RNA sequence: AAUCCCCCGUGCCCAUAGCGGCGUGGAACCACCCGUUCCCAUUCCGAACACGGAAGUGAAACGCGCCAGCGCCGAUGGUACUGGGCGGGCGACCGCCUGGGAGAGUAGGUCGGUGCGGGGGA
RNA sequence: GCGGUCGCCUCCUAAAAGGUAACGGAGGCGCCCAAAGGUCCCCUCAGGCGGGACGGAAAUCCGCCGGAGAGCGCAAGGGUAGAAGGGGGCCUGACUGCGAGGCCUGCAAGCCGAGCAGGGGCGAAAGCCGGGCCUAGUGAACCGGUGGUCCCGUGUGGAAGG
RNA sequence: GCGCUGACUGGGGCCUGUAGAGCACUGAUAGGGCUAGGGGGCCCACCAGCCUACCAAACCCUGUCAAACUCCGAAGGGUCC
RNA sequence: GGUGGGGUUCCCGAGCGGCCAAAGGGAGCAGACUGUAAAUCUGCCCGAAGGUUCGAAUCCUUCCCCCACCACCA
RNA sequence: CGCGGGGUGGAGCAGCCCGGUAGCUCGUCGGGCUCAUAACCCGAAGGUCGUCGGUUCAAAUCCGGCCCCCGCAACCA
RNA sequence: UUCGGAUUGGGGUCUGCAACCCGACCCCAUGAAGCCGGAAUCGCUAGUAAUCGCGGAUCAGCCAUGCCGCGGUGAAUACG
């Protein structure tokens, strides 16, 4: 017999809205494990590091080098 | 050790968690009741 | 320095086999000292007292004539 | 207490002989004494803090500063020592009080060391500071020998602004440090 | 018998034999070499059957370089087969060898001497080979 | 030694500010002088400036400071500006910086 | 006002801005620096943090330059691989078409650029 | 049959969204912390080399070099010093009443959540605070216990029992 | 019932870590040099102590390997306009 | 969850309202006897807080554990 | 292959649960008594815990592998 | 420890052809174990035991604390 045999549930992680999608206040934007997308303008980040639109708007991505990747919501939806 | 916090009178309040023998003491800390507002809140039972 | 619980450090007087060390500046003023060197006892301005160099030498000398 | 003979002796004897020897272009470039840090590893006292506090009482008496306490960085089992226990005492001193302490150290302390053919001159650490250990604590004038429960030594660290070793030597030489040549 | 000391995982997946490639391939250490024509798992007990063929031909002389190494664990099911329960039981090790790679590669021996050794050495191998010399093309580096 | 306590604590106190997204009232105190800008980030643009340098004053820098404080309100409040966030940068909020701040009232408020 | 150059802030690009070596700056700014009465301070130390200063030095720090030893960036050609279409081999695997096309490596490149506001020069 | 296994977390398998199987490869959980929690203020590692009494490969001390390989209570992963790490001070938001809008998803669950109100905490303020860097530390309903409260009380008031 | 929103296709953004490849990390790993530790062969037994045609840290030249390695990273795939 | 017993010097163990270094046993130490080993013999040495009285190891409240027992488990 | 138990001074056994200081009997060694030996008496020495990794501050002790050992199993076919 | 004098450094005296191995002695320095000894075991019944010194023999000198003698002071206890 085998002492192996487990695995855990898929956590269905990753990005839930991409650039230039129209979001709404509260929409969550990224589901993620560490801080690998840091919150930008109008983007909150919850205790599971999870990012959500603060305002209705549209989503843009920004790659700031050693500063990291950033998700902003650009208002006036 | 499951934990249950009384306060003074009217006895409704809220409950808690203590997994330790510290504090072994009367275990009392400040909190908000549903009727009056923010009283002493000791621990019973 | 923090105020309270700290030693005074007051100008003092130190003595020795020599005269006084005027400088001092330490807690517990007027202290006595066993031997201070830099007034040149003890190997500074070395006297080299009760020196020997006689280990080979002694049996080289009295044994010379005898 | 801004007089301090050794301090003066640095400015009106040592600084000049220094420029004459190494030929320094700038006023600042010539070696200064910053920071004599004294330290006792006391781990001889682990579970007894009573032994520690008597020893910090001792330093303050010779230094004129109440020392810090150093605490175990990591737990290392082979000799006792769990993490965070008091290890020993450490006091930083500068600026006057380093002077007044070094003065006493040269005229009184070191003369009172058994043997003492002079200070080993390899302890310059090569970036030009010097370090020395002491066996007992009663070689200082402030200690009365009837106050000692047990003899515990220390580590003295002296930091120079001298970029090099040979320079740092000169400074301390000319200050009157009895090197073993 | 070559075999890694201190492995990180015993038992790794089989994976494919595709794409003849990836370094080795240019004869860096010696005067002549054995190059793989076809892909294979080549077994530690195969590599040493090649090594010894050659040192025997040099009468303990020469220099021999190997240059493939069996780091891939080979499992097997005991006899007693039945599919399941687990995976089980590493036998040997193999090195994966795709085409154009130099294994072996002698030096410090006369040409016709080494070329005879490499030919012997080749028969101990499951795939086809080519013997080679060394080149401008094997550059400088 | 990479990236000193100075420049950490500096970032640490700045980054928090830049989050709430107000106008930033930045404060540079030097050994002689004390200067203050009011900055709009995302336009990357200074709006209203004040200093002991440009107002050519001296006499006891904590008192000088409060003056470049009242000086900044004045100039700034004039453009519509109210509600900023007080930088304080590497400085403990204390002394000269506390004073430019606590003289930066009557406009540019909440500190 | 503008254009320029130098400094001080403060952003942006996020190493082509970095390490190292050399050189250079104190009028002004900035630093170190002068003190520790006062505010406020260091599990000890005005080191730091803080205040009052202004004699000195640009030694340290910083700013500006120069050098390609390092670091970093890096083609073009060519391959690998491959979306779609076809073949071949007992097999492991291979090949052709059409479109896309790396990685390493070679040539090289670089000792930053730039915005807003100050102070100073013209 | 015997043996193993049965829920939960991490990684790979998994074919660069998600998801994805096997008696495929490996590991972990059924706790824990009144500080290991909130906040404000500071502080920055491991390691290497040189120096230094008892001190040794490593107790503490000093110098330089070290961009994160250390630490983050525990497995792994992701994350992370421009702190999530270490220290200190005041503190109990490990609040009550709610909850736009979404992640996920057969159902039922699981999850994140701005914002308003009450009364607070820390902070000069901006602000943060509805436990803990995060992802495991769990159990529908039914039946019953205990505390409270307004609700019902079999003609009526009580009481029994809900 | 709605009624142009559909599959597929064009353009544009964003997302990803596989094929390939790489060795910067985690490990594995061939040849050489230089070197701690050491087997030792031994010079002493006091610190000493020369040599390695054995191990083998680090380090440098050369050369590779990896589902649970990645300094890199296609084609494609997903999603919104 | 309930009931009943407890808790004493190193172990056990009796423990009483007029103090009980607190019976006793064995353990340990030092003596006596000794083929060995002993047996015999002599000396040495109040769970907790609070509370009632003049006095608490004794009576009560409380708290902590032990032993015992009965009962229940959605 | 399967499952359960084990491996520790010269022998035979504790200790492993529950991490931190390895114990018991015999044996061995030095002495005593005897004319002498044995019995008996007074002293002493001796093990790194099968082995290799790992966990932790610390491993005989907890985890994994390999190695020997003892027991049970292998049925319907 | 002013107990005790083992070890060891240095300095010398004497016998002797000669004191390295291996002499005795003097002086200065050094001061160790040892705080009354496990199981066991020895002597002694009186001027004995204990204790204290002195002499001879051999012998150049001496490793003699041995041996053979001398006197000095001088116990305890034998139920059986
Ligand atoms: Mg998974
Ligand atoms: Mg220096
Ligand atoms: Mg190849
Ligand atoms: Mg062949
Ligand atoms: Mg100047
Ligand atoms: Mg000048
Ligand atoms: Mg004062
Ligand atoms: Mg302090
Ligand atoms: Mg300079
Ligand atoms: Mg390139
Ligand atoms: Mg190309
Ligand atoms: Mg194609
Ligand atoms: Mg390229
Ligand atoms: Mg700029
Ligand atoms: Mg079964
Ligand atoms: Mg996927
Ligand atoms: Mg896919
Ligand atoms: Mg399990
Ligand atoms: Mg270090
Ligand atoms: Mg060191
Ligand atoms: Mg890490
Ligand atoms: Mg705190
Ligand atoms: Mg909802
Ligand atoms: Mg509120
Ligand atoms: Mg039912
Ligand atoms: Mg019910
Ligand atoms: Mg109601
Ligand atoms: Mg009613
Ligand atoms: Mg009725
Ligand atoms: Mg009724
Ligand atoms: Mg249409
Ligand atoms: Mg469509
Ligand atoms: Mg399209
Ligand atoms: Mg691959
Ligand atoms: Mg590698
Ligand atoms: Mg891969
Ligand atoms: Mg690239
Ligand atoms: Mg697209
Ligand atoms: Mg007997
Ligand atoms: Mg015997
Ligand atoms: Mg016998
Ligand atoms: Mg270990
Ligand atoms: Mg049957
Ligand atoms: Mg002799
Ligand atoms: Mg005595
Ligand atoms: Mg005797
Ligand atoms: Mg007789
Ligand atoms: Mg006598
Ligand atoms: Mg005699």
């Amino acid at each position: 017999s085998t002492r192996n045999g487990r695995d855990s549930q898929a956590k269905r992680l990753g990005v839930k809205r991409y650039e230039g999608q129209v979001v709404r206040a509260g929409n969550i934007l990224v589901r993620q494990r560490g801080t690998r997308f840091k919150p930008g303008k109008n983007v909150g980040m919850g205790r599971d590091f999870t990012l959500f639109a603060l305002v209705d708007g549209v989503v843009e991505f920004q790659d700031r080098g050693r500063l990291g990747r950033y998700v902003h919501v650009r208002p006036l939806a | 050790l499951l934990l249950e916090c009384t306060e003074c009178k009217r006895r409704n309040y809220a409950t808690e968690k203590n997994k330790r023998n510290t504090p072994n003491k009367l275990e009392l800390r400040k909190y908000c009741p549903w009727c009056r507002k923010h009283t002493v809140h000791r621990e019973v039972k | 320095m923090k105020e309270g619980i700290h030693p005074k450090l007051v100008p003092a007087r130190i003595i020795c086999g020599c005269g006084n060390v005027i400088e001092t500046y330490s807690t517990k003023p007027e202290i006595y000292v066993e031997v201070c060197s830099k007034c040149h006892p003890f190997y500074t301005g070395q006297q080299r007292f009760v020196d020997t160099e006689g280990r080979v030498e002694r049996f080289q000398r009295r044994y010379g004539d005898s | 207490p801004l007089d301090v003979a050794l301090k003066r002796k640095y400015y009106e004897e040592v600084r000049p002989e220094l420029i004459r020897r190494f030929g320094y272009q700038n006023v600042w470039e010539v070696p200064r004494l910053e920071k004599v840090v004294i330290n006792q590893g006391l781990g001889e006292a682990k579970e007894d803090a009573r032994i520690l506090e008597k020893a910090a009482q001792e330093l303050a008496l010779i230094t004129g500063q109440k020392p810090a306490v150093t605490r175990a960085k990591k737990s290392i089992s082979n000799f006792k020592l769990r993490k965070g226990m008091p290890i020993g005492l450490r006091v930083t001193l500068r600026r006057d009080r380093m002077w007044i302490f070094l003065e006493k150290l040269l005229n009184v302390a070191l003369p009172r060391i058994r043997d003492f053919r002079g200070l080993n001159p390899n302890s310059f650490d090569g970036r030009g500071n010097y370090n020395l250990g002491l066996r007992e604590q009663l070689i200082f004038p402030e200690i009365t020998y009837d106050m000692v429960d047990a003899l515990r030594g220390m580590d003295i660290a002296v930091v120079t602004t001298a970029e090099t070793d040979e320079e740092a030597r000169a400074l301390l030489e000319l200050l009157g440090f009895p090197f073993r040549k | 018998m070559l075999m890694p000391r201190r492995m990180k995982y015993r038992k790794q997946q089989r994976g494919r034999l595709k794409g003849a490639t990836k370094g080795g391939d240019y004869v860096a250490f010696g005067d002549y070499g054995l190059v793989a024509l076809e892909p294979a798992w080549i077994t530690a007990q195969q590599i040493e059957a090649a090594r010894v063929a050659m040192v025997r031909h040099f009468r303990r002389g020469g220099k021999i370089f190997i240059r493939i190494f069996p780091d891939k664990p080979y499992t097997k099911k005991p006899l007693e087969v039945r599919m399941g329960k687990g995976k089980g039981n590493v036998e040997g090790y193999v090195a994966v060898v795709k085409p154009g790679r130099v294994m072996f590669e002698v030096a410090g021996v006369t040409e016709e001497q080494a070329m005879e050794a490499l030919r012997i050495a080749g028969h101990k191998l499951p795939i086809k080979t080519k013997i080679v010399r060394r080149d401008a093309y094997d550059e400088a580096q | 030694a990479r990236l000193t306590a100075y420049e950490r604590r500096k970032f640490r106190v700045r980054n928090r500010i830049k989050r709430t997204g107000r106008l930033r009232l930045s404060v540079f105190r030097s050994l002689k002088h004390i200067y203050a800008q009011i900055i709009d980030d995302e336009k990357g643009v200074t709006l209203v400036s004040a200093s002991s340098l440009a107002l050519k004053l001296k006499g006891n820098k904590t008192e000088v400071a409060r003056q470049v404080g009242r000086a900044l309100a004045e100039k700034a409040l004039a453009l519509g500006i109210k509600q900023v966030a007080f930088d304080r940068g590497p400085y403990k909020y204390h002394g000269r910086v506390k004073a430019l701040a606590e003289g930066a009232r009557e406009g540019g408020l909440e500190f």
